[PDB]
């Protein structure tokens, strides 16, 4: 595990951190999970068929 | 006769000679370990967590 040489390394993820705490955002959960269930698709769907009913009775 | 066992023909080493050839061996494997494992500078590692970049 001997970390590298010429310029260490930062892990994505402190890079990642960093960057988000510069812009006021919250810093990098590193504990979150995922959300099995209402997926993305789930939800872009809905949206999809309000989307389609506010256009065809705009 | 066994004239080759260890009673028969020791021959001293003269002081001086001695001294020097020791002094002599001493130096070079002290110069030979420092030069080969402590003198290795491109061994070279910079700690500087700002450099990174992310788009
Ligand atoms: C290993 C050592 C273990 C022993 C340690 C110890 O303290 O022992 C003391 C203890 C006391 O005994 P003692 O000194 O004999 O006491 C009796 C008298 O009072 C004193 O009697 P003495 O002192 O005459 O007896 C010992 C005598 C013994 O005499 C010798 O050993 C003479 C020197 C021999 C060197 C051989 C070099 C070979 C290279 C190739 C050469 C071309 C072929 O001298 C020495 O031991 C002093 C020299 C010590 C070694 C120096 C090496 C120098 C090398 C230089 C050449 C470099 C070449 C470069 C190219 C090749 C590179 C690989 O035992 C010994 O000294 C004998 C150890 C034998 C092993």
């Amino acid at each position: 595990r001997h970390p590298n040489y010429g310029v260490l390394h930062v892990p994505f993820l402190d890079a990642l951190n960093k960057e988000a705490l510069a812009r006021g955002k919250d810093g990098v959960n590193m504990g979150a999970e995922y959300n099995l269930v209402f997926t993305k698709s789930m939800a872009d769907q809905v949206v999809d068929l309000i989307l389609d009913d506010v256009q065809k009775r705009v | 006769y066994f004239t080759r066992v260890h009673k028969y023909n020791h021959v001293p080493v003269p002081f001086i000679l001695n001294v020097g050839m020791s002094i002599s061996i001493v130096t070079s494997f002290v110069y030979f370990t420092y030069t080969s494992l402590w003198v290795r500078p491109e061994y070279d590692r910079v700690v500087d967590p700002s450099k990174a970049y992310v788009n």
